[PDB]
C-alpha cells in the first residue's frame, strides 16, 4: 500500500506540474 | 398530502431526531456484542433481557419507521428510496421477531439466518454520520472500477485451479508418500549399509491433513476446493509449509513443475495482480476524494 | 519572577544540555534493555547493579527536572505543558522507585504495571530530537483522519463477530467433527467395501487446538474471542488451516457457508479496509509533509 | 484477393460475431470448470458429456477460425499476426483433441500437457473484451521495467541462497539437534541436580520435517531447494517457525548468525526490494493509463 | 605517468572489455550457484573442477585487475576510488584463495567466512550494467531517509522487548500451563459432575515448543530473544498460534493483557510504522528517479 500510494501520489504531483 | 405531515416530516429530518436515532442504533449494535459477549450460550442464562430488550429496540424502530414514512405519506419511492426499503426491510424483519416473541412458531426453523439480520441494523449509522457516509460511497463508486482486474485475478485463479485439479488431486491418495534423500553423497551413510538394508534413500511420509483428508483431495480435490486453496495461496497463508512443499518434494526428480506452479502463481497473482486490483480501487478512491 | 530564574532557564534550553539530557535518556533506556537481556530472571545475578543505576538515573532525572522547573517558576502551566507533565509524571514515578529502595513497600503489589513505566522514558528523546519530533507529530495529526474508515473496519468486524459466534460457536463441541470422503468415486474404494464395513466415506477428526480447547470455543466461544480471531484474520495469520478449513470441511455440503464468510471477509476487511486505513494514514502524513 | 472475402472479413469484424465468440470462449471455459467440479476423478463417471462438448466446442472453433482466415486471405500474416497465431495453436491442438477422440493414440502419452492447453482458450477473451485488453497490455508494457529490479532481487536471493547452502545444508544431519536451556539461572533446577543427572541444560530435538527430511536438507539441501526456500521467506511464509528458528537456536551462542541472516535477508529483499519491484510495476502502469 | 599507459587505461575503459568483464563475473557467479547445486557436500565429488575454476577465475580477475590498475597507475586514489577497492579486496581474497590451493593451510580455521566472499563479486556487475547501477545508487541515496523511521521502529520494538521479558519470560515455565474451559454453560457438562470429578473446568497444556524450550523462554526469555520474537510478529509470522494465543489464553480472566500488547504493537509496528518506512524509502526512490 505503502508503493501503492507513492504511485498514487506520483500522478497527484505530476498532475500539480502539469498545473503549475 | 396528509394535514399535519410537513411537520412531522421536517421533524424527523431533525439534527437532534438523528441523532437520537443513531444512539440508538449504537445502542441496539453494543445490545446485540453484548448478548455474544456476555450470553453466546444455547441455554441463555438471561435469555428474557435479551428478548426484552430486542423487542424495545424493534418497537422504537417501527415507531420512528412510521414517524420516517408520515412525512413522506407512506410512499418512500420517491425522497430517499434505498436507505428507505433498506429501514423498512430491517423492521419488517424486526416486526417479524417481535411475532416470534409473542405467538409462535410462524417461521420454519430453515430461515433463521433472517434472524440474525440484526446485526446489519448498524449500516443506518451510516446514513446518520456524514463521514462513514462519505467512505462507504467512495467504495461503492469505486468498485465498478475494480470489477475488470478483479474477473481477470478470478480467470487466472480459475486456470490455476483447473491445473491443480489435473495436477495434484491424486497426491498422497494412499494416504503416504514418498520423498528421496541423498543420505550416501551426503556422508550420513554408505552405498554398502543402503545396498545392504540398514539405511534407505527414501522415506514414507504420511499425506493426511489436520482435517482427515489426503493432501490432494483436500487441497485439490474439487475445482472449488482447489479455488479456495489458490484464494489461501493468494493470501500467502501456509501456502508452502502445507501445500506446495509436499507436491514439491513428492516429485522425486520433477520437482520444477510443483514448484514452478506455485512460483508463478504467487509471482502473477499476489504480487502484480493484488497489488493492481488495489491500486485502482485506491485510485478510484482518491478521485473520489 | 525568581531572582536568577532567566539564567537558569535559558541554560536549560542549551542544545549542549538538551543533548546531554537525550544522552542520559538513551544511556537509561539501554540500561533497561540490558537488564532485561543480562538479567531477566526473577532471582537477579546482580541486583545491586540495576536499583543504584536506577537510583542514580532517577536522581539525575529529578534533578534536572528542578532545573527545568526553575526556570519556568516551577509553575510548567504556561511554558511546554503537556512535556512538562509527561517529565513530572516519569520523575514521580522514579521518586516512587528511591522510595520503595530506601524505605519499604509503601507501594502495593497491585501495582507494579507502574514499576513498569520506566521503558518509556525514552519518549523524552522525541522531544530532544527534531527529526523523530517531526515524524511523531505527523503520526498523531494523522491519527484523526484514520478515525472513520477504522470504525468503519470495527463495525464490520464487529458483525463478523456477531455471525461467527453464532454459527461457530459449537464447532467440534465434542472434541471431534466428521468429515466426508470421496473415495468411492476416487477409486480408493468400492461400494461393496463401503456397504461391508472394510473403508467409510467419513473421518472423525479431532476438533482441539493447540491451546486445549475445541475449535468453536476457542476461536468464536464468545464475542470478544471472536473479535479476536477475525483481527488475527485480518492479518492473514493461519486463517485458513487453523480457523477457516475445519469450519469449511465440517460442513459437508454446506461448505459455501464458511467459505463465502471467510472470503468475504478477507476481501472486504483485509483488502480494501486496510489498504484505505493505511492509504489514509499515508496521505496525512505526506501532507503533514 | 478471394471473389467474396471482403464480406466475410467485415463480417467477422461484427460486434455481435465477436460477443457471439465471447459467449463460446466463456461457456467453453465454464463447460472445463464444470468439468473440473462435477467430474476430476480418472474414472470419469460422465466421460461421453466432457467428450462431446469438447468435440461441439472445438468444432466451433474451427469453423469461425476458418471464417477468420477467409477474411485475410488464409495469410494471417499481415493483419493481427499474434492473436491469429495463438488462435491457430489453441484450434490446431483442439483438433487434435478431435483426432484423439475419433481416431486412436496418436499422441504419445509423454504429451498431455498439450492437452491441459484447453484452459487457455480464455485468454482469447481478452481479445474481444476492451478493458481486459487494456489491462493486459498494460502489465506487458510494464513488465520490461520491472526486469531490473526484478534481476537484482534475484541475484541477491541468490547470493543468500549460496550462503544457506554453504551453512545450514547440514543442520540437523543426525535427526536431532541440540539446544541449551538456562534452567538454573531460571530457577527451574539447581546447579547440584544438574551436576547430579536429574535435570539437563540442554535438549534433543527432532531436526526432521513434515516432508521427511531433516532441516539442513530440505532447506537448503541444494542451490535451488535453497533459493525456492528464500522465495517462501521472501513470501514470510512460516519463515521463523519453520525454517529461521531451528538454526537460530541450534546455535548455542553464535545466534547472531542465523538471526542476522534472515533478519538482513527478510530487510533487504522482502521490505525494500519487494516494494521497489512492486513500485516500478504499478508507476508504468499508470503512466500506461 | 608510465610510458604505455595511456592506451592500456582507455583499452580497460573499453565497453567490449567492460562487456567481457561482465560476462566473466556472471559466468563465475554461475559456477559457484552450480557448485552449490551439484556439490554442496562435504565430500565433494568434483573437487578439482571447482578448486581449478576458482583458480582460473582469480586469474583472470587478478589479471585484468592489474590492466586496471595499469590505468590507473597502481594510484586507484584518484579515479573510481570505491569500486577500486572493492576489487581489489576480492581479488585479494582471490589470490589468497590461491595460495590456499597451491601452498598450505596459511589461513586459520577461524576465518572460512572469508572464503565465503566469492559470492560477492557479482556485485561487480552493478558496476557494468547501467541499468543495475541505476538503481542500486537510489536505494543507496533513499536509505538515509529510512533512518529516522527506523530508530522511531527500533525503539518502539525494544519497549515492547523489554516489557515482553518483564511479563512473559517465565510463561509455561514448568512445561504446561493451565487453560479454562465453560463445559457447563456450554451444555457440555453438568456442575454436579464437574464437582464429583468426572470432567473438568481446566485443562493442562504443554508449553514446550519446537525448538525445546517452554514458551517463555524460547520467546521472551532474554531481550534479544523477544526483539526477534517481535521482529517475527512485526512481519506476521506465526505471530498467534506460537506466540500470542498461548499467552492470551494462560490468562484466565486478564486476558486483555496480552491481546493488548500484541494487537497493539501489530496495529503500531506493523499496520502504521512499516508503512511509514516503506512509504519513506519509496518517495526517496521516486524522487532519485
Ligand atoms: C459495497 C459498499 C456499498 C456502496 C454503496 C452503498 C450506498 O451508497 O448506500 C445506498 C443504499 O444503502 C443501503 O441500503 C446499504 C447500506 C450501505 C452500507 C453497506 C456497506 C457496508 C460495508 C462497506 C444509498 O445511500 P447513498 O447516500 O447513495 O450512499
Ligand atoms: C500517537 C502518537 C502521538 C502523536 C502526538 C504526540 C505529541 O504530539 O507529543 C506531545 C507530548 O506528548 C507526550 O507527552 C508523549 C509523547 C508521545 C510519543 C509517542 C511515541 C509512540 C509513537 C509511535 C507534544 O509534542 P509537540 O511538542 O507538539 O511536538
Ligand atoms: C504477461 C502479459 C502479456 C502482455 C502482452 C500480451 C499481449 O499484448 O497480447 C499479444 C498476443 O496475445 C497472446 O498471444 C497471448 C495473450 C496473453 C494473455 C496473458 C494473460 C495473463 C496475464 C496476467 C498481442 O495482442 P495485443 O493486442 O498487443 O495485446
Ligand atoms: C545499500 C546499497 C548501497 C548503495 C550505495 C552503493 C554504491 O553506491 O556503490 C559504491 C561502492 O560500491 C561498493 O563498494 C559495493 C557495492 C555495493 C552494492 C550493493 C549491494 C546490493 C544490495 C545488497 C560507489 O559506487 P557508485 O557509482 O557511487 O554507486
Ligand atoms: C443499551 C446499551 C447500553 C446496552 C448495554 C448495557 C446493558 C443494557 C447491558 C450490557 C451488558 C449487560 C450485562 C452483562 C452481564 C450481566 C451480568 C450478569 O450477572 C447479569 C446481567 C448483566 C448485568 C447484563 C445486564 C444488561 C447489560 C448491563
Ligand atoms: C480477490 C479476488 C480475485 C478473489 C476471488 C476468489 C473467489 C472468486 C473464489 C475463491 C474461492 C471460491 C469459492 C470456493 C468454494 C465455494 C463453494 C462452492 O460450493 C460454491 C462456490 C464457492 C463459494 C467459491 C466461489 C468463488 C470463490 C469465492
Ligand atoms: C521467475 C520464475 C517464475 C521463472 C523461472 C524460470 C525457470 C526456473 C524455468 C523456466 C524453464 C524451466 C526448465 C524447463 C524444463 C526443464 C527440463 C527438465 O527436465 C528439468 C528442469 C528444466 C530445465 C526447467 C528448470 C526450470 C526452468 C529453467
Ligand atoms: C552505557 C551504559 C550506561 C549502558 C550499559 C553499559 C554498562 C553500564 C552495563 C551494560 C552491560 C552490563 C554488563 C553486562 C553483564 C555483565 C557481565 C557479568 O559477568 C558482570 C556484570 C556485567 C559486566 C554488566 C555490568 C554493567 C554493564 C557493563
Ligand atoms: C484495526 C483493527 C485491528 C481494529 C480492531 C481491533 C480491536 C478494536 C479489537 C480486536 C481484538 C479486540 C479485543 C479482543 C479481546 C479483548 C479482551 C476483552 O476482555 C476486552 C476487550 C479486548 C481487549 C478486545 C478489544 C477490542 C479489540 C482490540
Ligand atoms: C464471491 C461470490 C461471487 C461467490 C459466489 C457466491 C454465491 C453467488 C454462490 C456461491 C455458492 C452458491 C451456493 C451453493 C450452494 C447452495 C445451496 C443450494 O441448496 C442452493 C444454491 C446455493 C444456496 C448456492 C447459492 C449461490 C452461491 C451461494
Ligand atoms: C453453459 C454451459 C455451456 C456450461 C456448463 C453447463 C452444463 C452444460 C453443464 C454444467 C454442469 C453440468 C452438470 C453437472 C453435473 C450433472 C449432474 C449429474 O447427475 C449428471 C450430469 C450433470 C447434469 C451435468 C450435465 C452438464 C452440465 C449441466
Ligand atoms: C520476485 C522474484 C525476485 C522471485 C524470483 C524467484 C525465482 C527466480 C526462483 C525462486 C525459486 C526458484 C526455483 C527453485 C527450484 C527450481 C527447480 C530446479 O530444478 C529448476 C529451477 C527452479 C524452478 C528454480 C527457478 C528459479 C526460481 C523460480
Ligand atoms: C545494524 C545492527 C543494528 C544489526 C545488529 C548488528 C550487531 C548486533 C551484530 C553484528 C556483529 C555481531 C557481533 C560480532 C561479534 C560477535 C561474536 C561473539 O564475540 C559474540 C557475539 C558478537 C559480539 C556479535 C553480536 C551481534 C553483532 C554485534
Ligand atoms: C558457463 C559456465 C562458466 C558456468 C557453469 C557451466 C559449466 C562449466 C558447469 C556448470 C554445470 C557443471 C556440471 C554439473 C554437473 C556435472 C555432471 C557430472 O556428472 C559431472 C560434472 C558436470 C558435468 C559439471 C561440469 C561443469 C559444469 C558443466
Ligand atoms: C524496523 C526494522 C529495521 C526491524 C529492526 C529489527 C532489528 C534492529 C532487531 C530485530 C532482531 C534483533 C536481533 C535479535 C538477536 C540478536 C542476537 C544478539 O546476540 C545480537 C543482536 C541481535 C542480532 C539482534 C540485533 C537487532 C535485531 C536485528
Ligand atoms: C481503543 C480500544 C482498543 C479499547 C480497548 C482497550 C481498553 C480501552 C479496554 C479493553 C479491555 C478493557 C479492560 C477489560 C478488563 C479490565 C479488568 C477489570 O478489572 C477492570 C476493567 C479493565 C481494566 C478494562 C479496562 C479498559 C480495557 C483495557
Ligand atoms: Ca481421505
Ligand atoms: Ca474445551
Ligand atoms: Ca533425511
Ligand atoms: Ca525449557
Amino acid at each position: 500500500i505503502a508503493a501503492i500510494h507513492n504511485a498514487r501520489r506520483k500522478k497527484r504531483e505530476a498532475a500539480a506540474a502539469h498545473k503549475a | 398530502w396528509l394535514p399535519h405531515q410537513r411537520k412531522v416530516f421536517d421533524f424527523y429530518a431533525s439534527q437532534g431526531v438523528q441523532y437520537f436515532t443513531a444512539f440508538l442504533i449504537v445502542s441496539n449494535f453494543i445490545f446485540n456484542c453484548a448478548e455474544k459477549e456476555w450470553d453466546p450460550y444455547t441455554d441463555q442464562l438471561y435469555q428474557g433481557l435479551w428478548r426484552w430488550g430486542e423487542f424495545a429496540f424493534n418497537t422504537m424502530f417501527l415507531i420512528e419507521l412510521l414517524i420516517n414514512f408520515y412525512g413522506i405519506a407512506f410512499c418512500f419511492w420517491r425522497y430517499n428510496w434505498a436507505w428507505n426499503t433498506f429501514d423498512l426491510v430491517v423492521v419488517a424483519i424486526g416486526t417479524l421477531t417481535m411475532a416470534e416473541a409473542i405467538g409462535g412458531n410462524f417461521m420454519p426453523p430453515s430461515m433463521a439466518l433472517i434472524r440474525n439480520l440484526r446485526a446489519f441494523r448498524i449500516f443506518r449509522l451510516f446514513k446518520r454520520i456524514k463521514s462513514l457516509n462519505k467512505i462507504i460511497v467512495s467504495l461503492g463508486k469505486a468498485i465498478p472500477g475494480v470489477a475488470n482486474a478483479f474477473v481477470i485475478m478470478v480467470i487466472i485463479m480459475c486456470i490455476y485451479a483447473i491445473l491443480g485439479v489435473e495436477f495434484y488431486h491424486m497426491t498422497g491418495s494412499d494416504g503416504t508418500y514418498v520423498t528421496y534423500n541423498d543420505n550416501v553423497k551426503r556422508g550420513l551413510c554408505t552405498g554398502d549399509e543402503v545396498e545392504l538394508g540398514q539405511c534407505s534413500l527414501n522415506q514414507t511420509v504420511s499425506s493426511e491433513t489436520a482435517r482427515g483428508y489426503t493432501y490432494g483431495e483436500e487441497y485439490y480435490g474439487t475445482f472449488f476446493r482447489a479455488l479456495y486453496t489458490l484464494f489461501q495461496v493468494l493470501t500467502g497463508e501456509s501456502w508452502s509449509e502445507a501445500v506446495a512443499r509436499p507436491a514439491v518434494f513428492e516429485s522425486h526428480y520433477d520437482s520444477f513443475g510443483p514448484v514452478l506452479f506455485y512460483v508463478s502463481f504467487i509471482i502473477i497473482c499476489q504480487i502484480v495482480l493484488i497489488n493492481v486490483v488495489v491500486a485502482v480501487l485506491l485510485d478510484k478512491m482518491v478521485e473520489e476524494d
